[PDB]
RNA sequence: AUGGGGAAGCUCCGUUUCAAAGGCCUGAUUUUAUGCAGGCCACCAUCGAAAGGGAAUCCGGUUAAGAUUCCGGAACCUGGA
RNA sequence: CUUAUCACCCCGGAAUUGGUUUAUCCGGAGAUGGGGUCUUAUGGCUGGAAGAGGCCAGCACCUUUGCUGGCUCCGGUGCGCUUGUGACGGCCCGUGAAAAUCCACAGGAAGGAAUAGUUUUCAUGCCAGGUCGUACUGAUAACCGCAGCAGGUCUCCAAGGU
RNA sequence: ACGAUCAACUUA
RNA sequence: UUACUUAUUCAAUGAAGCGGAGCUGGAAUUCAUUUUCCACGUUCUAGCAUUCAAGGUCCCAUUCGGGGCUGAUCCGGGUUG
């Protein structure tokens, strides 16, 4: 219960990876693969905009 | 002599609606500044069934452009959208099933629904399971739009109003027949507390216009003025004509 | 330097959180604000009549200061100076005997409403001014026509709170110069030829010249292009 | 209740609305001081359940009558230091 | 301290389809198989704790009356009853409160170093925990019905045989 | 091509 | 019926982007170059986006840091319809 959380010690309530207590090991898998891939996409967007507009 | 069941209503005591399991009102996001500037990027998380409402609602998250926390919307779902995805709201967004894009966005023939009256009301038409909205035509003088009314109307309203492409979910509902008193019992008592409803004829004159008689009948047209009184209009009101129609909509 | 880089958010309309700017055009002021800022902006929408705009018409900078320190030098007598003038006074006529006379002429300021109005009737100011900025308009708006019908120089001041100051009070209304010493005399006479040029001899033009009926920032801008739409060939 | 608007008035509506609606932290360390070289917001009264939610106690013994309340033992929670 | 369904991870990569529930549902979006991780329901072993409580036998003896000795140990069964829990399936045009409160996570503000500083979310240690209720009946006699009225009045536990 | 202890509860 | 908005009425918003002019480009290709229009950094993914913002520039009585302008155009205070 909340209040028994409360008077627990931290690492019950918490995993030691990033998103411990809140997310799952799948899901923060996923969100860092997303995370990366989409600032790759991002990177080569901006190249390809810049690179179409100093042709055009 | 006493006073009718509508009169009744009307003050609203036990005739008020049974709210504590709705999800809140649904209502389109305000037109502040990137709604009709250009287009803000919302994910629809969760849809989830509205009580007392046939469509299910979608619960949306936007980001606040001014400060940095989550903006949570209440829509009205369209078919076809699904959680996590990319729905997008104001001017410059994509005619896509579930964007909020205004009418003067949107081009001659568009469908949309939970369309609004007034730019900034947040939607007034078409919001209920299966229905929609048709663009008839553009007056871009005066910016003003044609649409066509579920009821099958000619509305004519200003081009910067907007309302979500596509048609409410849930469509098909009035075609299951209901089958059960107990079946229209559970959808008014989640609805409001209007049924079952009792004849004028069966209640007593004191109850009724139609009431008394040693045989159940109304005595008198049941068409009535529209500029009857209160616990005068009871039956039809200011009917334009009566019985059973042969045709169409002439529309 | 090889540490730092280059990071500039986007401020697009989806892209970044706004930044800070200047909301100082949408704050939501008080109730009174509110009024003070809209009834001004209904005196000057609707079309007043002359007696607006012949006040609103306030004196030029440099006369307004010529007046007043003019007014200055001739400013009335204080609590202290009273004091003293009171006690010299008592200690003459209380040794003497004098008849109150071992006190010189005063030369001050004449001011107040009903004793200014008083001295135009009896001809007895040779210069008024009149403040324009009286909240209830119905003290100084017969004040330039009296003025004109006695045929007594008049102006159009701008700070009743000037005049206050000037009276040693917190708020005048009304100025009135009913006798000058021989030392000032010339200047005074120049300074209300200026004044009569300004304002008794434009009396009947002004009083003929309507005021207000200018329209908002928008509604001017809005005008201007409907014009120039209308015109456009 | 309040702001505010009705009503001749007892009082009515309204509960966030057309209101200028506001309290805690390492804190400057000594005559000062939630006045201060400082900081952020946005529920925007309150009442409403001894069957809803909820911090924490059990055993044994004991009285004419009280006990998960007393006694003996063994624990737990909250607040503070 | 140790123990499970469910869920999750690693290793190979499966039609001749396999696994599997009472209920047919999963598996290249990675099943069978092998190994492992996690939840405190629950159970087990200890501590509490046998010193308690019960079941016995014996000895003093108007003396608000006592004291000793022994035992309290191993199992088994089940469409059993009740209760709780778990993985599930059916139903809805019905999808079955809120809030207080308590945790955690993102972010990195500020602060910190050879007898001096960083942890009172590890262990142990100190103090306090105010106010009101608490008896009894709860019903063919303690409530209401004029009453010690064949009436009415909400709920918990529920042995054996047929 | 291979077999002992061990509930007893439902049908014929 | 006409070019109105300030009375009044209606609806929102934490009264945030209103009106006008300017930075940049794409046009009929300009009978001389703001003369007419537009755009004013975001659409394959349930990721993230917050410390008067990093950089730039000038000034630093130079401690474990800063100040102005910029980034983030200017004017009009009519919050918008």
């Amino acid at each position: 219960r909340p209040r028994q959380y409360a008077t627990v010690s931290k690492t019950h309530k918490t995993v030691s990876r990033a998103y411990g207590g809140s997310r799952c090991a799948n899901c923060v898998k996923e969100r860092i693969i997303r995370a990366f891939l989409i600032e790759e996409q991002k990177i080569v967007k901006k190249v390809v905009k810049e690179q179409t507009e100093a042709a055009k | 002599g006493r006073v009718i069941r509508n009169q009744r209503k009307g003050a609203g005591s036990i005739f008020t609606s049974h709210t504590r399991l709705r999800q809140g009102a649904a209502k389109l996001r305000t037109l502040d500044y990137a709604e009709r500037h250009g287009y803000i990027r919302g994910i629809v998380k969760q849809i989830v069934h509205d009580s007392g409402r046939g469509a299910p609602l979608a619960k949306v998250v936007f980001r606040d452009p001014y400060k940095y926390r989550l903006r949570e919307e209440i829509f009205i779902a369209n078919e076809g959208v699904h959680t996590g995805q990319f729905i997008y709201a104001g001017k410059k967004a994509s005619l896509n099933v579930g964007n909020v894009l205004p009418l003067g966005s949107v081009p001659e023939g568009t469908i949309v629904s939970n369309v609004e009256e007034k730019p900034g009301d947040r939607g007034a038409l078409a919001r209920a399971s299966g229905n929609y909205v048709i663009i008839i035509g553009h007056n871009p003088d005066e910016n003003k739009t044609r649409v066509r009314l579920p009821s099958g109307a000619k509305k004519v309203i200003s081009s910067d109003a907007r309302g979500v492409i596509g048609v409410i979910a849930g469509g098909g509902r009035v075609d299951k027949p209901l089958l059960k008193a107990g079946r229209a019992f559970h959808k008014y008592r989640l609805k409001r507390n209007s049924w079952p409803k009792t004849r004028g004829v069966a209640m007593n004159p004191v109850d009724h216009p139609h009431g008394g008689g040693n045989h159940q009948h109304i005595g008198k047209a049941s068409t009535i003025s529209r500029g009857a009184v209160s616990g005068q209009k009871a039956g039809l009101i200011a009917a334009r004509r009566t019985g059973l129609l042969r045709g169409s909509q002439k529309t | 330097n090889p540490l730092t880089h280059s990071t500039p958010k986007n401020f697009g309309i989806g892209q970044a959180v706004q930044p800070k700017r200047n909301l100082s055009r949408y704050v939501k002021w008080p109730e009174y604000v509110r009024v003070q800022r809209q009834k001004k902006i209904l005196s000057i929408r609707l079309k007043v009549p002359p007696t607006i705009a012949q006040f609103q018409y306030t004196l030029d900078r440099n006369t307004a200061a010529e007046t007043f320190k003019l007014f200055n030098k001739y400013r009335p007598e204080t609590a202290a100076e009273k004091k003293e003038r009171l006690t010299k006074e008592a200690a003459a006529v209380a040794e003497g005997k004098s008849k109150q006379d071992a006190s010189p002429k005063p030369y001050a300021v004449k001011y107040g409403l009903n004793h200014v109005v008083a001295l135009i009737e009896n001809k007895k100011a040779k210069l008024v001014l009149i403040a324009n900025d009286v909240d209830p308009i119905e003290l100084v708006v017969f004040l330039p026509a009296l003025c004109k019908k006695m045929g007594v120089p008049y102006a159009i001041v701008k700070g009743k709170a000037r005049l206050g100051t000037l009276v040693n009070q917190k708020t005048s209304a009304v100025a009135a110069l009913t006798e000058v010493r021989a030392e000032d005399e010339a200047a005074l006479a120049k300074l209300v030829s200026t004044i009569d040029a300004n304002f008794a001899d434009k009396y009947d033009e002004v009083k003929k010249h309507w005021g207000g009926g200018i329209l908002g920032n928008k509604a001017q801008a809005k005008m201007d292009k409907r014009a120039k739409n209308s015109d456009s060939a």
